[PDB]
């Protein structure tokens, strides 16, 4: 039991430490989320890297009015 | 055509010879391109259930007597034509355009007085 | 209605809103009071700073140049502090309205803005340290999505779009509004149509912008900042609770709101991206019959294809840039 | 050609909209003789287009009213 | 009150461009500067390789 | 000259051997660096 | 916006609304939130009207 | 393109020079070309920047500046004597630019004008304070809160149980920034 | 001998290769961090302390991440070309010297391993673009492919310069070579030839369409999930420390200074630390500072601009090591 809770403490902090969102920015909210990885706040201090593609991405964060228009390419995304 | 793949300039019919031409031009193209439309969207349908509604769409128009309302139907038909043939639509537009896949059913109004009542309005 | 106009052009949300404010005080038949006035060409160069800090940066972010963005958004750390303190927001404000702004600035903003003042010349400088004699910015920008003055025109491109083609031509100065008589600054024009005079021509307008700011922090008036008729402004809130006269239009103007005479009018102000129109049909009732909104964005980019065609693809990136396109203001 | 008739009679006989099969004949018209309305005429020459592989002009299709017509078009076009 | 100037005015705030020229940058010295190192860099590496090659006739 | 006094520029300032290390190495020493007084 | 047709116009299609949409919302009897609306559909594995 | 009236004195550019006429030595010329001084000088600039104090604040240990004004997380407020401040004029749910307020109400048992539902859809809110300032009471208020981000959105479908606890709570900052900012209101 | 060979195999590998892996780690933990005081930021300082484990988590998150493969095209040869690029990548570090001798292979061809292990390593970008089925990301992958090629030949061409200094390929007999002189100064346009081949070489920025995704047509990397990205990256980054390490070598004196083995060890081991983290923090500041050149450009800089020069740079030097008579010996010495 204490072995597997290591692992899970261990792959958990891997979660936490490399948290990498892609910003589907669709609008106004997308320029507080922009303002997220500026000195003020550097959430690149705290592991937090933006990624273009959702490839290489963890994360959603749907910032933004979501349209019908645009809702196929959010859920292809 | 010089604006983007399928763009048809906006003109008026001149007569009721014309408009007809353009009517059955529109059909043509709609029925070839039925084939394309099926493999460019996976269409769960065969050919020959597309091309019967190709000829629906064109019967709920077919006793207009009225030359103005022709041009914008045609002008909608050659919209839609451009917008499916270019890879603008997705796969849920169209397949919207066929009734039958609503989890409700394709008969979504009762079929007589007596269906809708024992059920409600439908 | 007045807070959708926040959410449009959505890095620019107190020009939006002034624009809006500038036709509805129109079709009312009103004068605002100096001070509201002050403030909002106060707050609208602030505003167009704010614009062009995210524009400028932003375009030059997308072409590689990843410092000069960090820098400029500190910047607009501290100009959004200035937005929550006359409001209660970041970003969507809602201040100014009809008749004038909100509510009152708090009386130490002035100095607050003062003393940004002092230090923000320093800022547009370092920002120009590291691009505009760059010879990789120059060659990215240089001979990049030119336009003619000619077509510039016929395609309705407004502002930077076009006096970066060598048309002086400034609604600001053509067709004043609030305190922009009251105020000198100078209009940058490019002359050859590119990318490169139309990036010079926006670190300019940083320059001309808090030049004009300067100039409205030492002539600020005294005096309120709403009409002063509670037919179409809401009263204070201690009026409201004191006399009946004030708590009557208080509660008409909080359901029903103030009618507004019947007619149209089309009102245009140089945004930060281009002259911003708004067309509003009123019926004599409390709702607009129609409200268009005329977005300078719209018109740049429905010319992407006339600039762009017969040009590299690596170039289309540059000249995306160049037209500063939120699409808030593109799509409404 | 007599190739091309025996093809046609793959597609009009098998067409559900004939008002009765076996009326094909050499220079039998779909209108007065198969009694096909304008629609179901313009889907019979789409499928002979379909037949020998070849795209069919408009102009050329409002021309096209009879089997014969259609015999003596895919003989004139090379591709078969 | 309301929130006002001060009674003289604010100060004047810098705003025209400022971007002056250093000789740090200047070009003339700094071809000089190259100069003199590659002109440095050869006279030891003059002195180097004869060395160098003095020793191979030894060890030979 | 284009430069004000960064003895007028409302920003935290260098002292003793700093301020005389950063007259001696920056571009411009008039130049602020954005970090606004705390009083 | 308005379903008005301008004869000469090269490209005349929407700009604004989805592919394939119905009616022309800026008319005053285009009742506000409109006819019909999107979901995910879990059989179907897409988006449905 | 130009203003009515005659030519803007000296509008017209002079003709462009040659390479023979530009007023700059070979030297000069070849020097930030292969040196690339430009390049060095911006490099340069960086480095002044590494050397300065950076802006980044250590959120959550640290917080950012928000004004009396600030518009967060919405209450309903009471009197000292712990009365309800709402008396279900109905003025907030009219001037909702997103229709995110709905009020039922009556008597109450003492016959009392008060509501009986009090619902804010915070997931149709925008945030603009509207309601605040029609209110004649005081009673319904934005809060400076902010962080109250949740698992699930029935958790933002706010009742009259979920406000009338939120302004118990956060009483204390409602008065002082009704305290700051009323004499502007 | 004293012990056994393989037991001093076995130490001397791991002397090298897990030290090495170790800077890697930190190169990248440093980039974030640099640039972050360049941006007036902190840059990685939660995720350990001062941010020392970030790219343990980075490392972790992303094996642990499921890969998502093409349409079944190949298992072997999706993997295939991220295995080749980190392989060769990693290859080049078992001739650096580290002291004189003091390499995994004191090889007398050294510097011809170097070149031929970097040129394999250009295959498995070429072979994953293709390998991914997509015309676009294809596009990307061949026009970061054009860029290596053309750039190993601008640091070949400046390699065979130095090569003409000291007379040997041997790492260790260019390092003692430089005892005369560091090679920057007498071979000051190569260096700056050489270490802007480098960046090149290495999809660096200003060079860095390779991974740009505000480019339309550019981010070939940027389709990397999971383990591939994991395989790109750490050979990215092992070629940047490499290509630091090299230059050190060639013109900055190698693990030169400015009793006990030990210490003498040490020393050399740190004078080319101290050298190969100097030119990274450069590598670094360089990505800071300016924008992205367009292909065509960069293809233009390379053919019209590096080129040229370097071969006119072959003409003159050797001419002038005759004038002089220091055309060296290149029989075993040093
Ligand atoms: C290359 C492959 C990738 C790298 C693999 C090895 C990475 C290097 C070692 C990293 C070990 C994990 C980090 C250390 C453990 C940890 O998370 O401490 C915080 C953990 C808690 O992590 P946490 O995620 O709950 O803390 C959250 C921190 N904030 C609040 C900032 C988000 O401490 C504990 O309470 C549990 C400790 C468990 C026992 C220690 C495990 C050490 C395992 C070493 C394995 C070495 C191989
Ligand atoms: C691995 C190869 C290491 C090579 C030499 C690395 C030198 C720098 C060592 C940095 C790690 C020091 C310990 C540490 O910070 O772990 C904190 C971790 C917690 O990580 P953390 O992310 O929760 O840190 C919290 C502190 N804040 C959030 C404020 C920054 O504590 C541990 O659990 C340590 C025990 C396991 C250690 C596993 C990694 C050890 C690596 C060195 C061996
Ligand atoms: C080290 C940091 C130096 C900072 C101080 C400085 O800027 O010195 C610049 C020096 C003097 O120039 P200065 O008079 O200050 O500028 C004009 C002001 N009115 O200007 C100089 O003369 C120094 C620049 C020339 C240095 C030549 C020696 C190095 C040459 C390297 C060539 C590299 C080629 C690539
Ligand atoms: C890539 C870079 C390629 C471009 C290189 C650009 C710079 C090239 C400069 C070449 C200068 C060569 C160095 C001159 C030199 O060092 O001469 C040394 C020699 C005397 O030196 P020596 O006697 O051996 O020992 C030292 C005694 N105290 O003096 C002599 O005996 C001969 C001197 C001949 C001088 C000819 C002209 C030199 C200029
Ligand atoms: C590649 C590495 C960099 C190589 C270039 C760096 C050295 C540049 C040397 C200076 C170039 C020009 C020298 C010169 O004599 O210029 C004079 C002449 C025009 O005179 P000008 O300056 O325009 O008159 C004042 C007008 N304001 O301009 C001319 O007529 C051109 C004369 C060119 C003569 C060049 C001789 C020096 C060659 C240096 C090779 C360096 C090799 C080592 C690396
Ligand atoms: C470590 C120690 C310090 C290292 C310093 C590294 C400096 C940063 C390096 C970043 C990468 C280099 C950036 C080069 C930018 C570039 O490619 O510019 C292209 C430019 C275009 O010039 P061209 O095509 O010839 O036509 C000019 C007429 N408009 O072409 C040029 O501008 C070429 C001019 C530069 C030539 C440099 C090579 C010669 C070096 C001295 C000899
Ligand atoms: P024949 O005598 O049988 O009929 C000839 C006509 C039709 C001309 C009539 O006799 C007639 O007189 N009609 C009056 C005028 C007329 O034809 N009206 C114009 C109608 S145009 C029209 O209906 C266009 C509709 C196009 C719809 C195509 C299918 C829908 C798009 C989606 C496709 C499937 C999903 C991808
Ligand atoms: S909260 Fe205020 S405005 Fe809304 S119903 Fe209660 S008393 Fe009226
Ligand atoms: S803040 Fe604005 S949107 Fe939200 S409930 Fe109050 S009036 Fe409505």
């Amino acid at each position: 039991q204490y072995a597997l809770t290591t692992l899970d403490i261990i792959t958990n902090w891997a979660r936490q430490g490399s948290f990498w969102p892609m910003t589907f920015g669709l609008a106004c909210c997308a320029v507080e989320m922009m303002h997220l990885s500026t000195p003020r706040y550097d959430q690149d201090r705290l592991g937090i890297i933006f990624r273009a593609s959702p490839r290489q991405s963890d994360v959603m964060i749907v910032a933004g009015t979501l349209t019908n228009k645009m809702a196929p390419a959010l859920r292809q995304v | 055509v010089q604006p983007t793949k399928f763009a048809v300039t906006v003109r008026q019919s001149r007569n009721w010879a014309d408009a007809k031409q353009r009517v059955i031009a529109a059909y043509r193209a709609w029925i070839r391109a039925a084939p394309e439309i099926q493999t460019m969207y996976s269409i769960p349908f065969p050919v020959s259930h597309i091309r019967t509604r190709i000829r629906q769409e064109f019967e709920r128009h077919r006793y207009v007597n009225k030359l103005n309302v022709v041009d914008v139907l045609l002008q909608q038909s050659n919209a839609d034509f451009q917008e499916t043939m270019n890879f603008w639509r997705q796969q849920s537009h169209v397949m919207a355009f066929f009734k039958e896949e609503h989890f409700r059913g394709e008969k979504r109004l009762p079929s007589n007085f007596i269906t809708g009542f024992l059920e409600g309005r439908n | 209605a007045l807070p959708y106009f926040d959410r449009l052009d959505y890095v620019s949300m107190m020009t939006n809103e002034q624009v809006f404010s500038l036709a509805v005080e129109k079709l009312l038949n009103i004068e605002i009071p100096p001070r509201a006035k002050f403030i909002r060409t106060m707050f609208g160069e602030i505003t167009r700073i704010l614009n062009h800090l995210m524009s400028v940066l932003s375009h030059a972010m997308d072409v590689g140049a990843l410092t000069p963005f960090l820098w400029g958004f500190e910047e607009r750390e501290k100009l959004m502090e200035f937005y929550e303190r006359v409001s209660g927001a970041r970003l969507h404000a809602a201040y100014v309205r009809p008749g004038g702004v909100h509510q009152d600035i708090p009386v130490g903003l002035l100095d607050d803005i003062y003393q940004w003042a002092t230090q923000f010349g320093d800022r547009i400088d370092e920002t120009e340290e590291m691009l505009t004699d760059n010879r990789i910015w120059i060659n990215r920008l240089k001979g990049v999505g030119v336009v003619s003055a000619a077509d510039a025109l016929n395609l309705s491109f407004t502002g930077v779009m076009l006096r970066g083609s060598g048309v002086p031509w400034d609604v600001r100065k053509s067709s004043p509004y609030d305190a922009y008589d009251q105020v000198e600054f100078d209009v940058p024009v490019g002359i050859n149509g590119d990318c490169y005079d139309r990036y010079l021509c926006r670190m300019e307008e940083f320059r001309q912008s808090l030049r004009i700011i300067h100039q409205c922090l030492n002539k600020m008036p005294a005096g309120p900042v709403r009409y002063e008729d509670y037919k179409i402004t809401p009263p204070p809130r201690a009026a409201m609770k004191e006399n009946m006269e004030a708590l009557i239009h208080h509660f008409l103007l909080f359901t029903k709101g103030y009618a507004v005479p019947p007619g149209d009018t089309y009102t245009a102000i140089e945004a930060p991206k281009g002259e911003m129109g708004v067309y509003v049909v009123s019926d004599g009732s409390e709702r607009p019959y129609r409200v268009h909104i005329r977005a300078p964005g719209f018109a740049h980019l429905s010319g992407f294809d006339h600039i762009t065609r017969g040009h590299l693809l690596a170039d289309a990136v540059a000249v995306i840039g160049t037209m500063d396109l939120v699409f808030g203001e593109v799509d409404r | 050609k007599v190739e091309v008739y025996e093809r046609i009679k793959s597609l009009l006989a098998g067409f559900d909209k004939v008002n009765d099969p076996n009326n094909i004949t050499e220079t039998a018209h779909f209108a007065n003789d198969l009694g096909l309305d304008s629609l179901d005429t313009v889907e019979v020459v789409m499928a002979i287009e379909e037949e020998f592989s070849i795209e069919i002009p408009d102009k050329d299709a409002d021309q096209i009213h009879s089997v014969d017509k259609a015999i003596e078009y895919i003989l004139r076009q090379p591709d078969a | 009150p309301q929130d006002m100037p001060p009674p003289g005015g604010y100060e004047a705030v810098q705003y025209k461009r400022n971007l002056p020229s250093r000789g740090l940058f200047r070009p003339r010295p700094l071809l000089a500067g190259a100069a003199v190192l590659m002109l440095y860099g050869w006279y030891k590496l003059v002195k180097g390789i004869r060395e160098q090659n003095e020793l191979a006739r030894e060890k030979m | 000259s284009n430069a004000v006094s960064i003895t007028k520029k409302y920003t935290v300032q260098s002292t003793g051997i700093w301020e005389r290390i950063r007259r001696a190495l920056v571009i411009d020493p008039n130049r602020s660096n954005g970090v606004p007084l705390n009083p | 916006m308005f379903g008005v047709l301008f004869v000469g116009h090269p490209d005349l299609r929407r700009i604004m609304t989805d592919y394939g949409f119905e009616g022309h919302p800026l008319r005053k009897d285009f009742p506000l939130t409109g006819y019909t609306e999107i979901r995910y559909d879990e059989e179907k594995k897409r988006i449905v009207v | 393109a130009t203003p009515a009236g005659p030519p803007p004195k000296n509008f017209r550019l002079p003709p462009p020079k040659n390479w023979d006429e530009e007023s700059e030595s070979t030297i000069d010329k070849v020097g930030k070309y292969f040196l690339m001084t430009e390049m060095l000088r911006g490099m340069y600039v960086l480095l002044e920047q590494f050397f300065r104090p950076p802006y980044t604040i250590y959120y959550p240990f640290e917080k950012g500046p928000i004004s009396p004004r600030f518009r967060g997380e919405h209450a309903l407020r009471r009197y000292p004597s712990g009365e309800e401040r709402c008396i279900a004029c109905k003025l907030c749910e009219a001037v909702c630019p997103a229709q995110a307020i709905t009020i039922e109400a009556e008597e109450r048992a003492d016959g009392s004008r008060r509501t009986t539902r009090y619902d804010i859809d915070m997931t149709k809110c925008i945030y603009c304070g509207f309601c605040q300032e029609s209110c004649p009471v005081d009673a319904i208020v934005e809060s400076p809160n902010a962080e109250y981000a949740t698992e699930t959105r029935e958790e933002l479908l706010y009742n009259k149980e979920k406000l009338l606890a939120n302004g118990d709570k956060w009483e204390p900052e409602l008065a002082a920034a009704i305290r700051a900012d009323a004499p502007y209101r | 001998m004293s012990y056994s060979q393989t037991i001093n195999s076995l130490v001397e590998v791991v002397l090298v290769l897990v030290p090495s892996l170790v800077g890697i780690a930190y190169v990248t933990v440093g980039e974030r961090k640099t640039m972050g005081s360049m941006q007036r930021r902190l840059g990685p300082n939660a995720v350990g302390i001062y941010g020392l484990l970030q790219a343990f988590a980075d490392a972790l998150k992303l094996l642990l991440k499921e890969y998502v493969g093409p349409t079944q095209a190949n298992l072997v040869l999706f993997f295939l070309g991220p295995v080749i690029t980190l392989i060769f990548s990693l290859l080049g570090y078992a001739v650096i010297p580290y002291g004189p001798g003091l390499a995994v292979n004191d090889l007398s061809t050294g510097i011809l391993y170097m070149l031929a292990v970097s040129s394999l390593a250009t295959y498995g970008i070429l072979l994953a673009g293709w390998s991914a089925n997509s015309k676009y990301a294809f596009l990307g992958s061949l026009r970061s492919t054009a860029q290596l090629i053309s750039y190993e030949l601008v640091l070949s061409s400046s390699i065979l310069l130095v090569i003409m200094l000291s007379g040997s390929l041997s790492l260790t007999v260019i390092v003692e070579s430089q005892r005369a002189i560091w090679y920057i100064l007498p071979l000051l346009p190569v260096f700056i030839i050489f270490f802007i081949g480098s960046v090149a070489e290495t999809n660096r920025a200003p060079f860095d369409l390779a991974e740009a995704e505000s480019e339309l047509v550019s981010g070939f990397m940027t389709e990397h999930a999971a383990v591939i990205f994991v395989f790109f990256f750490l050979a990215e980054y092992g070629s940047i420390v490499l290509m630091c390490i090299l230059t050190s070598i060639l013109f900055l004196g190698g693990y030169l200074l400015i009793n006990a083995p030990t210490v003498e060890g040490s020393f050399y081991g740190l004078s080319l630390g101290v050298k190969t983290s100097i030119l990274i923090f450069v590598f670094i500041w360089t990505r800071a500072s300016f924008p992205r050149i367009r292909f065509d450009q960069l293809m233009s800089f390379c053919w019209t601009v590096l080129l040229p020069i370097l071969f006119a740079l072959i003409v003159l030097v050797p001419c002038i090591l005759y004038s002089f008579n220091i055309f060296p010996v290149n029989i075993s010495l040093l």
